[PDB]
This record gives structure tokens, C-alpha cells and sequence, in this order.
């Protein structure tokens, strides 16, 4: 049930961010995918709105 | 074709054996096997699909 998709690196802790949804997706493995071991990579994504 | 990234559902390779043989037959279809297989020059309908 972990919905806190914030690995102490996202910029969601701001006053100008607004409303959003902490989501996540899957990635690929390999040298071109960013790792050196065949395994599904945890890739987090965050979207919001601005004015 | 290693795991951890490759995806297959089921029933893509068959097994056959009579007496300690365990022979495997091929069932995967190539690209030039399905119907409606066109080429680089295509004139289906009014559109002329070029490259
Ligand atoms: C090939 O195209 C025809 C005409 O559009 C269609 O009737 C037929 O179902 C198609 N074949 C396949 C395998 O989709």
C-alpha cells in the first residue's frame, strides 16, 4: 500500500507545486537502461499543475 | 532471450517424445507469415505510403 513515492529527492515539498499524484512505473534493464543487472528498475514519476 | 526483461505468456514451444528422445518442434511464425503483409511501396486506397 506504499503510495509515498518520494525518495528524499523529489521537489514535491514546495509551496508552488500544488496538487498532484505520487505515481510510479516500471523500467528496463541493461547497460543502455542505466544498470548492470537484468532486473526491473523502479522508476518513479510525479506530475502536477501550475499557473 | 534471457529472463528479467523478456516477456512470454504461454504455449510458444511444444514438447514431443516417444522413447527418451524429447524432440522440440518450432511453432513461432516469422514476420512474413501473417496476412495483409505489405512492403515499402504501398498503394492501399487513395494513400501512397512511401519511405
Ligand atoms: C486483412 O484485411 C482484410 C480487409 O481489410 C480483412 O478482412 C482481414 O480480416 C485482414 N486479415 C487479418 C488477419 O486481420
Amino acid at each position: 500500500s506504499t503510495s509515498n513515492s518520494f525518495s528524499d529527492d523529489w521537489a514535491g515539498k514546495m509551496d508552488r507545486a500544488g496538487l498532484g499524484f505520487s505515481g510510479c512505473s516500471d523500467g528496463c534493464g541493461g547497460a543502455a537502461c542505466g544498470c548492470f543487472n537484468a532486473a526491473p528498475s523502479c522508476i518513479f514519476w510525479r506530475k502536477w499543475v501550475e499557473n | 532471450i534471457k529472463k528479467d526483461g523478456c516477456i512470454w505468456n504461454a504455449d510458444l514451444v511444444g514438447i514431443e517424445l516417444r522413447v527418451d528422445d524429447a524432440v522440440c518442434y518450432s511453432k513461432i511464425t516469422s514476420v512474413e507469415a501473417v496476412a495483409n503483409y505489405s512492403a515499402i511501396p504501398t498503394t492501399i486506397g487513395g494513400l501512397r505510403f512511401e519511405r
